[PDB]
């Protein structure tokens, strides 16, 4: 409690995050029980590239497919940095810069 | 000579001599082939699953599978393994 | 180009047909206006004491 008078500050760290997904199934009827986030959580945080965007009202985090040049039998697209900010996030080229709205 | 007997997906000489994955399909190994990038596979063609795994020789090489998955293990004899101890970091002894 | 225009699990002829669960509301049968539970909580009685 001493800590917190010299002004460290407490993290709130929260780990895996259970839950799940809706698919469409065989009958029109969209079912969420059984689709398992976490099954395919493992999966994409291997393969891809973590973007947050900070928008000092709330912040947006995505993920975007790599490459990885060094296989080639992944016949993924190939993306600069600036290419795969503006699918993140909508973004639009106003002049060539990068505008989310207007920002 | 072209027959898939543990029916892998992959033909026995494939298996026996060598192969890797073009386009997902099992072609012949060639020493030309290591230039791009490829990797030189070869497993039992008596078996399933070569290394033991749940995983298909053909599914390991292909790469089809969890890409989580380290690479070494889509060699058909690298075995795809999970191995989990725990650790310790604080160590607290009291009388309470 | 959508099986359930309005996005409730009933299908846009289901609604106009009205030929599902009948308690529906009925303007809820056109394919624009979605089937839909909205449920709050009310209260009634308001007790304090000190047990
Ligand atoms: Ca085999
Ligand atoms: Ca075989």
């Amino acid at each position: 409690l001493k800590k917190l008078d010299a002004g460290k500050q407490i993290k709130l760290e929260t780990t895996q995050v259970s839950g799940n997904f809706g698919t469409k199934n065989s009958s029109g009827q969209i079912v969420t029980e059984g689709n398992s986030w976490s099954d395919y959580i493992s999966q994409i945080d291997s393969i891809s590239a973590s973007i947050i965007l900070d928008t000092e009202n709330e912040s947006y985090e995505r993920r975007v497919t790599a490459k990885n040049l060094q296989d080639p039998e992944d016949k993924t697209p190939e993306l600069t940095i600036g290419e795969a900010i503006e699918k993140a996030f909508g973004a639009t080229k106003k002049d060539g810069l990068l505008y989310f709205n207007d920002i | 000579e072209d027959l898939d007997t543990d029916n892998d997906n992959i033909p026995d000489s494939y298996e026996r001599n060598g192969y890797t994955i073009k386009d997902l399909i099992a072609v012949k190994w060639e020493d030309s082939f290591a230039e791009q990038g490829y990797k030189k596979y070869v497993s039992n063609y008596l078996e399933s699953n070569t290394a033991g795994d749940p995983y298909t020789d053909y599914e390991k090489a292909s790469g089809s599978f969890d890409k989580a998955i380290k690479t070494e293990a889509r060699d058909p004899l690298v075995a795809a393994y999970p191995i989990v101890g725990v650790g310790m970091e604080k160590l607290i002894i009291s009388t309470n």
